[PDB]
């Protein structure tokens, strides 16, 4: 592997390098913020509707409510990491309809009223770049009570107690939550993270801008459209790079992915024996007597409890690294939308 | 004899189970033909040595249209002592017999359709296994030398025979020509579509991409 | 649930909805003839165990009951089944095997057995899924002068494999000089017969053994018990028993692709998706009853005892029978909240946007809003 | 061992989540050592006088 | 005559994979970041490195940090020497205290343990008749040393999972401690910090 361009600063101590010229650009970030809600039943995942089944797992103890409250604090934890996340401002502030904000565009990150959600074009991007599964309630329990020539994974899991909570906040309120930060961001600059929102023409906010990095005020309204065009066209090609490329979002579709080839595991393991005869507590109970269909019942009692217990373990980790990025998110949402950061590289 | 050599392709595959399932890959431990094996090719003339090993399954196949292939005979000797399979077919009917009396007292005696359904090149498939004492016949008709494509084989035809088999022939009613494979305890990756047929496999064996996607 | 007396506010998940079954059906072939067990067991003499017979029975009703009464032994010796539920359940083939063995040699008589009868006479694979029924018979199979007619195989070149024979009678060779047939100092004949004297110990008397084998497959049945069937009824959360196996679902028409040689379906879980009945040649679907997951939201105990239940995930066409308003939300169906016009702070959270509070109306009840 | 391989696989799937944590704990491993040190695009050089 | 440890998890499936990066590539990158930093100073971290006398390079320091420059001008060999004494004595330190990395060595003796103790567990009987499986093969018939057998890969599965959640546990406290070190690395190297005890 290359580490790198071979450079050597030509160093002296009478020699300084000033910049005569500028650019600016446009980069994206993207973090993780909440994760799959999932609520597991025991009855039905390890014994399904068997007495005998249900009699020996309450013969055995009471490690399923622990599981329960596990996935019960998992889940309220990724509702507070939304709203810790997308909740911060108090007003839901509106764009005036003239759209003249010193001659930047600022029209693909603004909602428009065609769409029934009031997205804009590059959300509707990154909606449409994310293959989605396991939505919440979306099979409402009326495709798999139906008759299907090809089963999919979704009712697999669904008849065998495993089932998946919708988020408290839709997309919608996201959405508004967006553009009422966006708005604030706009119109006002950092004056609506303090208190309340003050207006102020945007090329006298970009002049506090770059006195704020340094740079006097008579450079930016001396270059205005150049200013103007390089943000322009950084936005354009921030849309041919999100219509381009498809790898980008590769964090919130590996959290997709994660979650769906846990849940895949928690239902293949049911067909496993465990040393019993069979992975049927059906044909165990027809097949034997009451003593030995016990044993062989409690066997696969064991190896269920063992998995589910597994997977909650795995769910907790991968919910305590969610809830790092979604305070890393909301860190980043309060000190660089609604200030100015003099922190390097963040 | 004039005896070959050819590549097997993909030819040897054929139903593990008696159980529908669709839109399922599943892997599968049991007696395959592996892919791009090594098949004997032979030709038989009348105007030769037809004995060949059993070595736990036979794959079969030939190519000829007409209806020049009668049946074959097994067993571990044909010296009239053990009991040895025989297949009569004559265009209207199957017979099976168990009885030592060869080509021209009997305990298992089976009548049924004829194996030869259809009269293009009409290529025939079939696998023989002896496991459990079971004489599992596996057969496929498929309408085209051995062709590049898949073609599962069903098990229409079994035998509670319970017999030892070590060797094995063919009838002829001379210019036959038909292929034998040899079959070898494989892991397979049958993919099942959206209908319950076995469109493709992988042979976890054969090469490490194959070991891959397994 | 909580185990306590007093619920604060809040929503909490208590137990599961499930639809009980109504009916109950079983299912099996339309088979009248009678199994011959009594053609096995009641016999005037049986067969060696290097020479051990092997009976087919096939399209018969198997009554498993009627053992006892034909042969005086003490108990069956069952592996994978139960002998007192050989009559709820049913197979496809089952044979029985007769041979007469001593009684030190019956413990070779069982799934992984080393030993003289279980390597060189009679070995039973280690997936034995059968019973095996021994007793002693001193007064037909012993003589004062002797019952020479028993023979066993001693010498053998290798070990035989689970379920086959070997009646060949040739001359072991284990020396390294050939004989070809003249028993010598070093060829000998692998066949002795037993000395049965009457006037023996309880260990070296005569055994007669019985071994049935069971196919348990996805075979049609042919040999099935005494239970009578049951009329098909659909689109009804009902218990069923086609062919052995016991559960509760209901049973729809197929519109699917079931090849002529397959009789069940699977799932990924492997639980048995459709089955095919055994007197009609028609796949029916096994789709299991109506469930779910019930939660609750209330107020505070010291506060009010009105409580809204939420049905998790199903529409309100689909409830089986709480409160009186009823609200179609993404996540379920919430019954017992009205559902204001209002918009206000989220007190109680329910899902997709919905929040529930207890508030006034002019007459205290809980509502819901967005 | 053969006998035990064979009770293995008739066991479970457990051991595939093991591999495949043990797989991401070292792939997160080589991320943390790529996103610590490798944070300048080029390798810059000091001049012979010091 | 003497095995190691190493030889002994080796030989029971437990092995180490080496790092992507060597210790050149380490050392070249940060080679790389010092003299960037020492030839350029922040700017190297916007964009291109712009170069600048030292000397000017710690009148902008000394500008951030709220003291005037003419400071530095009047005080550069005061400021030098102090600079260079510094260095020498965190080589003195560094040579007599061998107690600063305590938190390097405490994470190899944490991996070694653990592997150490996963190799030690399979020494226990986990209530069968013996630990190692030939003499259960070599003793007993096929239905009790499956019995057996099936104890011991319940026990040597249970250690094996507790090692991987204790692996989990540990991966996720040294992810923390390489984001909060890419962060220093990104705010302090890169450029001068106005937080307090950062
Ligand atoms: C702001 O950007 C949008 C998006 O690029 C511009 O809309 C485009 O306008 C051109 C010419 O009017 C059309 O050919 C494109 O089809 C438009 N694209 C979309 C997505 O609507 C818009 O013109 C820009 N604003 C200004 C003032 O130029
Ligand atoms: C500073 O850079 C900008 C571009 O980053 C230069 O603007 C370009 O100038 C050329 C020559 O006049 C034009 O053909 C381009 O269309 C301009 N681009 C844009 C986006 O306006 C600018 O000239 C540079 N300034 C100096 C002093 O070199
Ligand atoms: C089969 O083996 C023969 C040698 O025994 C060889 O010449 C021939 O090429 C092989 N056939 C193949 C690889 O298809
Ligand atoms: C009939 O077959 C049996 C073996 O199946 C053999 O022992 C017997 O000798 C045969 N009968 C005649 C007349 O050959
Ligand atoms: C079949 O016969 C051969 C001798 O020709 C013998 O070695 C073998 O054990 C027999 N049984 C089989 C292959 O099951
Ligand atoms: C399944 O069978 C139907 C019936 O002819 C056919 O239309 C369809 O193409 C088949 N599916 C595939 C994948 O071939
Ligand atoms: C098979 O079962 C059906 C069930 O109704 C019955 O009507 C039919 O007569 C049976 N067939 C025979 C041959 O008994
Ligand atoms: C068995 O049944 C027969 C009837 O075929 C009967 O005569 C006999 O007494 C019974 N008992 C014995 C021990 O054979
Ligand atoms: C519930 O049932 C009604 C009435 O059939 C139907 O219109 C609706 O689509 C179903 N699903 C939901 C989510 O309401």
């Amino acid at each position: 592997m290359s580490l790198g361009a071979e450079n050597s600063v030509a160093y002296s101590n009478n020699s300084i390098a000033i910049p005569t010229n500028f650019t600016i650009s446009v980069t994206t970030e993207i973090l993780p913020v909440s994760m799959t809600k999932t609520s597991v039943d025991c009855t039905m995942y390890i014994c399904g509707d068997s007495t005998e089944c249900s009699n020996l797992l309450l013969q055995y103890g009471s490690f399923c409510t622990q599981l329960k409250r596990a996935l019960t604090g998992i889940a309220v934890e990724q509702d507070k990491n939304t709203q810790e996340v997308f909740a911060q401002v108090k007003q839901i502030y509106k764009t005036p309809p003239i759209k003249y904000f010193g001659g930047f565009n600022f029209s693909q990150i603004l909602p428009d009223p065609s769409k029934p959600s009031k997205r804009s074009f590059i959300e509707d991007l990154l909606f449409n770049k994310v293959t989605l599964a396991d939505a919440g309630f979306i099979k409402q329990y009326g495709d798999c009570l139906g008759d299907i020539a090809a089963r999919d994974l979704i009712c697999a899991q669904k008849f065998n107690g495993l089932t998946v909570l919708p988020p408290l906040l839709t997309d919608e309120m996201i959405a508004q939550y967006t553009s009422a930060l966006l708005a604030g961001t706009i119109t006002s600059g950092w004056t609506f993270g303090a208190g309340a929102a003050l207006q102020i023409p945007f090329a006298m906010q970009m002049a506090y801008r770059f006195n704020g990095i340094g740079v006097t005020q008579n450079v930016l309204y001396e270059n205005q459209k150049l200013i103007a065009n390089q943000f322009n066209s950084a936005i354009g090609k921030i849309q041919d790079s999100l219509s381009s490329t498809a790898s980008a979002l590769g964090k919130l579709q590996d959290v997709v992915n994660h979650n769906a080839q846990a849940l895949n595991t928690l239902v293949k393991q049911l067909s496993s024996k465990f040393g019993a005869i069979s992975s049927v507590l059906n044909d165990i109970l027809s097949r034997l007597d009451k003593v030995e269909a016990e044993v062989q019942i409690d066997r696969l009692i064991t190896g269920r409890l063992q998995s589910l217990q597994t997977y909650v373990t795995q769910q907790l980790i991968r919910a305590a690294e969610i809830r790092a990025s979604a305070n890393l998110a909301a860190t980043k949402m309060s000190e660089c939308v609604l200030g100015q950061s003099k922190r390097v590289d963040f | 004899r004039t005896q070959s050599y050819t590549n097997s392709f993909t030819r040897g595959v054929y139903y593990p189970d008696k159980v529908f399932r669709s839109s399922v890959l599943h892997s599968t431990q049991d007696l395959f033909l592996p892919f791009f094996s090594n098949v004997t090719w032979f030709h038989a003339i009348h105007v030769d040595n037809p004995a060949l090993p059993f070595n736990d399954g036979v794959y079969f196949a030939s190519t000829e249209k007409s209806n020049i292939i009668r049946g074959w005979i097994f067993g571990t000797t044909l010296d009239s002592k053990t009991q040895s399979l025989l297949i009569v077919n004559n265009a209207t009917n199957v017979v099976i017999k168990v009885c030592e009396f060869q080509f021209c007292n009997c305990t298992f005696e089976y009548v049924s359709q004829p194996f030869l359904m259809d009269l293009f090149k009409n290529l025939r498939e079939f696998v023989f296994k002896n496991i459990d004492g079971y004489f599992k016949i596996y057969s496929k008709h498929t309408p085209i030398d051995l062709p590049q494509g898949f073609s599962a084989l069903e098990p229409l035809v079994d035998l509670p025979i319970g017999i030892n088999i070590t060797r094995f022939q063919t009838l002829l009613a001379g210019a036959a020509a038909y292929y034998v494979g040899y079959l070898q305890p494989r892991t397979f990756l049958l993919k099942y579509n959206e209908n319950g047929t076995i469109t493709d496999a992988v042979d976890c064996a054969l090469d490490p991409l194959s070991e891959t996607k397994c | 649930t909580l185990k306590s007396f007093t619920v604060e506010k809040g929503i909490y998940q208590t137990s599961n909805f499930r639809v009980q079954p109504t009916e109950s059906i079983v299912r099996f072939p339309n088979i009248t003839n009678l199994c011959p067990f009594h053609e096995v067991f009641n016999a005037t003499t049986f067969a060696s165990v290097y020479a051990w017979n092997r009976k087919r029975i096939s399209n018969c009703v198997a009554d498993y009951s009627v053992i006892y009464n034909f042969a005086p032994f003490f108990a069956f010796k069952c592996y994978g089944v139960s002998p007192t539920k050989l009559n709820d359940l049913c197979f496809t083939n089952v044979y029985a095997d007769s041979f007469v063995i001593r009684g030190n040699e019956v413990s070779q008589i069982a799934p992984g057995q080393t030993g003289n009868i279980a390597d060189y006479n009679y070995k039973l694979p280690d997936d034995f899924t059968g019973c095996v029924i021994a007793w002693n018979s001193n007064k037909l199979d012993s003589k004062p002068s002797g019952n020479y007619n028993y023979l066993y195989r001693l010498f053998r070149k290798s070990k035989l494999k689970p379920f086959e024979r070997d009646i060949s009678t040739e001359i072991y060779q284990a020396g390294n000089r050939p004989c070809n047939g003249v028993a010598g100092p070093n060829c000998y004949s692998p066949l002795q017969s037993y000395g049965f004297r009457p006037t023996y110990g309880v260990g070296h008397q005569p055994y007669r053994v019985v071994v049935l084998s069971f196919e348990l497959l996805h075979a049609p049945a042919t040999v099935c018990g005494p239970k009578k069937s049951t009329n098909l009824v659909k689109n009804k959360c009902v218990n069923f028993n086609f062919n052995g196996l016991t559960g509760t679902g209901v049973l729809t028409e197929s519109n699917k692709k079931f090849l002529p040689f397959q009789q069940f379906g699977r799932d990924i879980a492997d639980t048995t998706d459709a089955v095919r009945d055994p007197q009609t040649l028609e796949i029916l679907d096994i789709t299991p009853c109506s469930f779910g997951g019930v939660s609750v939201i209330t107020p505070g105990t010291n506060t009010s005892n009105q409580v809204a239940v939420l049905y998790q995930g199903v529409n309100c066409t689909e409830v089986p029978v709480t409160g009186s308003n009823v609200f179609q939300t993404r996540a379920g169906c919430l019954i017992g909240a009205e559902y204001v016009n209002n918009s206000y702070e989220c007190d109680i959270p329910i899902g997709a946007g919905i929040c529930a509070s207890y508030q006034t109306q002019t007459s205290q009840s809980i509502i819901a809003y967005t």
